[PDB]
């Protein structure tokens, strides 16, 4: 429904912060919610944060709640993932996702999305 | 989505992402009203 482009990845020292961005294009008005997923080395991809476009409501995975926050700029059709107090375990490829439909799956799970970005790498040095 | 019969009563199922969007938990009280030809439902 929309093409997604992440940016902002990089290498950061443990304890530091990093801000990722995701720009959506295409049928941007069809977006119901967008979320960030990440795949750590050798592990399965997991949902980390989601934001509902209409009301800006947000939900987070236990692994990052309190440290990571997701926000948006609907004018620019973009969503951001602010990361504070990063730790080596947060090292992973971060993917942006979007859904044009109200799926009957948790917005923190992959089955709830139908558009996916290519991912941006975040590496946190011990 | 469609209106279905639950008991002998019309009902609409709400997908999980909509519950999360409104931070609604099962049994949460909601206000139902008719506005602009649309059925409006907002949490209490």
């Amino acid at each position: 429904q929309v093409q997604l482009v992440e940016s902002g990845g990089g290498s950061v020292q443990a304890g530091g912060s990093l801000r990722l961005s995701c720009a959506a294009s295409g049928f941007t008005y069809s977006r119901k919610y967008m979320g960030w997923f990440r795949q750590a080395p050798g592990k399965e991809r997991e949902g980390v944060a989601a934001i509902f476009i209409d009301n800006g409501n947000t939900i987070y995975a236990d692994s990052v709640q309190g440290r990571f926050t997701i926000s948006q700029d609907n004018a620019k059709n973009t969503v951001y993932l602010q990361m504070n107090s990063l730790k080596p375990e947060d090292t992973a490829m971060y993917y942006c996702a979007a859904s044009s439909r109200w799926m009957d799956y948790s917005a923190l799970t992959a089955k709830a999305y139908n558009s996916w970005g290519q991912g941006t790498q975040v590496t946190v040095s011990s | 989505s469609s209106v279905k019969r639950w008991g002998n009563s019309p009902a609409v199922r709400i997908p999980a992402t909509l519950m999360q969007a409104l931070n609604l938990n099962i049994d949460d009280e909601v206000k139902i009203d008719l506005v602009d030809g649309k059925l409006i439902i907002e949490p209490v």
